[PDB]
């Protein structure tokens, strides 16, 4: 009850006569009311730091330029690869015939069949593009 | 499709590391994720990318992949770490993605119970309704996995059952049961009903006839 | 905050159709990939197949290609899990989740109950017998049902088990106590059961044979 008055970036010791105590350094407190903040997350590795942590607010990470962000806050870093590629265990792999990736990241998915609804492909696909159908034969020889 | 095989039951002591397998052919040629799911709840990831470990995993999670076997290892096993924890990869042959069959890690915090199996054959008053259902009831056993197996005279049935859940009960072993819904003519057809109940390898049986 | 909410509980009979969504919010819907996952009851998790909603392209794995339907509305950033027609095998849990391999966020699943909802009331058979004493009611509708031993009397080593869903879609559950074996004619046992939405309240005693 008497921890409520400690508000956001302060913790409660109610061994102190004034119980509201600032948080350490590396250190924040974002609700209030809390016998302890919690330590900075320090984003290491292949994390980057994007804010950096303050008394009422942890640090946020993103990812090194080569990767992606996973994750609730960024929890993770998947590495990334080029347009016209998906990420396999041996690395980054380009698409096979019939499949392309428009993304920096993900996997590769195929192209449309403009052949199954009997229409003619007006622009190749390629690695990083779908196809292009062209009109149906309704409207290319009937209307 | 692809498939991966867990064992279903793996137990630990407070403060020893658990190992947990996931077993398919060259999974070592795909990446290995974990997920740890708890009772009501989403599944989490505990280890992705065979090896890596999300911010806010424990530092004693661990994982390894290699062969036909990818493995999570747990280091100083505490309490909250009992749950259910489920392999999974995508492989881009076919394009799918599949799950282990799961595992739950118990931290053991009692000694292991063998399951006191009971086989109640149907009431006379069931019987004059027309409806025979023979109940298998196991209790007292830990930990909590069992796998029933329904034999009519050293013969299985599975068109007619449906079992529970492992709960804990009162004194913190678990319980379940087992319910064979036959026909009253199937009834006096065979000659023994028995309830075969497999719990940590060891299997006991309850038989019980007319 | 990125997020993904899911359709309320669902509770359809069998031969109805249904079809639960997946709203993607704070984040670019349309270049991540959406992924059904099946949950049964007490069972592991099950990778249904996924669906690129950019392009709705979708991918089934082979337990259940031609089972269910897999579509996602770019415009609204929902995705979408589609049947013509539920079989009562198909009560489980559904979530959804983002991502082919690696599925970094879940919504809080949708669950589905299918079974005939036509209300029955239960009926109390008796299992004859530290000896066990046990009451078996079945094939009721719907959830829950308490079963006090002797008047809400013996409270020490009983034991009510979960419901279990029949084939027939109505439930059964036991009720069951280690009495001593000591003790038999003494005192005769009896279970009481309570329906509540059936107003069913029924008592039968236990007795050897
Ligand atoms: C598409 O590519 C094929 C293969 O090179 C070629 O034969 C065809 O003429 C091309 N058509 C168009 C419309 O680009």
């Amino acid at each position: 009850d008497p921890c409520s008055n400690c508000p956001a970036g302060t913790f409660c010791d109610n061994n102190r006569n004034q119980i509201c105590s600032p948080c350490p350094p590396n250190s924040f407190s974002s609700a209030g009311g809390q016998r302890t903040c919690d330590i900075c997350r320090q984003c290491k590795g292949v994390f980057r730091t994007r804010k950096e942590c303050s008394s009422t607010s942890n640090a946020e990470c993103d990812c090194t330029p080569g990767f992606h962000c996973l994750g609730a806050g960024c929890s993770m870093c998947e590495q990334d690869c080029k347009q016209g590629q998906e990420l396999t265990k041996k690395g980054c792999k380009d698409c096979c015939f019939g499949t392309f990736n428009d993304q920096k990241r993900g996997i590769c998915r195929p192209w449309t069949n403009c052949s199954l609804d009997g229409k003619s492909v007006l622009v190749n696909g390629t690695k990083e593009r779908d196809v292009v159908c062209g009109p149906s034969p309704e409207n290319l020889y009937f209307q | 499709s692809y498939e991966l095989t867990q064992p279903p039951s793996v137990s630990v002591s407070p403060g020893q590391t658990a190992s947990i397998t996931c077993s398919g052919d060259n999974i070592g040629d795909q990446y290995a994720h974990w997920y740890q799911q708890k009772p009501g709840q989403s599944p989490v990831l505990v280890i992705y990318q065979d090896k890596n470990r999300p911010s806010g995993i424990p530092e004693r999670f661990s994982g390894s992949n290699s062969g036909n076997t990818a493995t999570l290892t747990i280091s100083g096993t505490q309490a909250m770490d009992e749950a259910d924890y489920y392999c999974a990869t995508y492989t881009g042959f076919g394009s799918l993605a599949v799950f282990g069959g799961g595992t739950k890690l118990t931290v053991l915090g009692q000694p292991k119970a063998a399951p006191s199996v009971t086989l109640f054959p149907p009431s006379s008053e069931e019987l004059q309704a027309n409806k025979a259902t023979l109940v298998c009831l196991i209790s007292d056993f830990y930990p909590g996995a069992v796998t029933v197996a329904w034999k009519a005279d050293s013969s299985p049935v599975k068109a007619g059952v449906e079992t529970t859940t492992p709960s804990k009960q009162s004194n913190n072993k678990y319980a379940a049961s087992s319910y064979l819904s036959l026909t009253p003519e199937q009834w006096k057809s065979h000659r023994s009903y028995s309830c075969q109940v497999t719990h940590e390898g060891s299997t006991v049986e309850k038989t019980v006839a007319p | 905050e990125v997020q993904l909410v899911q359709s309320g509980a669902e509770v359809k009979k069998p031969g109805e159709s249904l079809r639960i969504s997946c709203k993607g919010s704070g984040y670019s819907f349309s270049t991540y990939w959406i992924s059904w996952v099946r949950q049964m009851p007490g069972k592991g998790l099950e990778w249904m197949g996924k669906i690129y909603p950019g392009d709705s392209y979708t991918n089934y794995s082979p337990s259940f290609q031609g089972q269910v339907t897999i579509s996602a509305d770019k415009s609204i950033s929902t995705a979408y899990l589609q049947w013509s027609s539920l079989k009562a095998s198909d009560t489980a849990m559904y979530y959804c989740a983002r991502g082919y391999g690696i599925f970094d966020y879940w919504g809080q699943g949708t669950l589905v109950t299918v079974s005939s909802a036509s209300t029955k009331g239960p009926s109390v058979f008796p299992l004859a017998p530290t000896a066990a004493l046990g009451c078996l009611v079945k094939d009721y509708f719907p959830e829950p049902v308490t079963v006090s031993w002797n008047s809400g009397a013996l409270t020490s080593g009983v034991h009510t088990f979960p419901a279990v869903l029949q084939s027939s879609g109505l439930y059964s559950l036991s009720s069951v106590v280690t009495v001593p074996s000591s003790s038999l004619g003494t005192q005769t046992y009896i279970c009481n059961v309570n329906h509540k939405p059936s107003n069913t309240k029924v008592d039968k005693k236990v007795e050897p044979k």
